[PDB]
């Protein structure tokens, strides 16, 4: 399960997401996990290899986005080192925005 | 300065408005009752 | 389990900028909380791809290895069916399951 602070990102902020793992009764377990970072057309730019060993089965990370890049749905995808074809996936918006001041709702 | 009023040199502006804070991590080890720890914790609101 | 996040304040109203506030959380014993703090006013922009409780379940029973509300055709139907094998020494087993995935949702 990967969990990101915000929904929707400006470019030049940093991403905070923190990576779950646990086993199939949902219980904390220690893995070798890859975790990589695709941009909207579908392109990798960071990966890494961290472990949840000892960490209770919660691996916190960060990456910045650089001023000069694509906007548009950012992925996360993480995997098991063991199950490479098993993969999970959780995506965040970058686009140059700014915070209103009043929300609207249809119903 | 004499005026019923705030000086400029007395109003100290908002500066941090942060759009995701508090991203720390807590154990709760506590002395539990019915099973249910408590911990107390005390944030600093943002401006 | 069981997990709470209330305002410690027992009384009083709305806080200012600036102000401290005590902040209870109820958990289980022994269990490590993850937290963060997001402006309402971001998900006026993006409320996709958060994390929820639900989302959670919902995930798991996809990964259900059972592909019948109940009941079955007959005896090696009935635990096949509910996500089982049985084999015995007299000669009665079920039907032989090589598939991941349960039955194609044949409308």
């Amino acid at each position: 399960f990967i969990q990101t602070d915000k929904t929707i990102y400006t470019p030049g902020s940093t991403v905070l997401y923190r990576i779950f793992t646990v086993n199939h009764k949902l219980l904390p377990v220690g893995r070798t996990v890859m975790v990589n970072i695709e941009n909207p057309e579908g392109i990798p730019v960071k990966q890494d290899s961290l472990s949840s060993q000892n960490q209770l089965g919660v691996l916190p990370l960060s990456w910045d986005i650089p001023e000069l890049v694509n906007m548009g749905q950012w992925k996360i995808r993480a995997y098991y080192e063991n199950s490479p074809q098993q993969v999970f996936s959780t995506e965040f918006e970058v686009k140059e925005y700014v915070l209103p001041s009043f929300e609207v709702i249809v119903e | 300065l004499d005026e019923d009023i705030i000086a400029e040199e007395n109003i100290v502006s908002r500066s941090e408005f942060p759009e995701s804070w508090l991203w720390n991590v807590e154990d709760l080890k506590e002395p539990p009752k019915n099973g249910i720890s408590t911990k107390l914790m005390n944030i600093f609101l943002k401006d | 389990g069981s997990l709470v996040v209330k305002s410690g304040q027992s009384e009083d109203r709305q806080p200012v900028p600036g102000q401290q506030m005590t902040l209870k959380i109820e958990g289980d014993h022994g269990a490590r909380v993850v937290l963060v703090a997001v402006d309402k006013g971001v998900f006026v922009l993006n409320k996709k791809n958060k994390l929820t409780q639900s989302k959670i379940w919902d995930v798991v029973e996809k990964a259900d290895i059972g592909c019948t509300p109940g009941s079955g055709k007959d005896y090696a139907g009935v635990f096949s069916d509910a996500g089982l094998t049985f084999t015995s020494s007299s000669g009665q087993q079920t039907a032989q399951r090589a598939e991941l995935q349960c039955p194609q949702p044949a409308a």
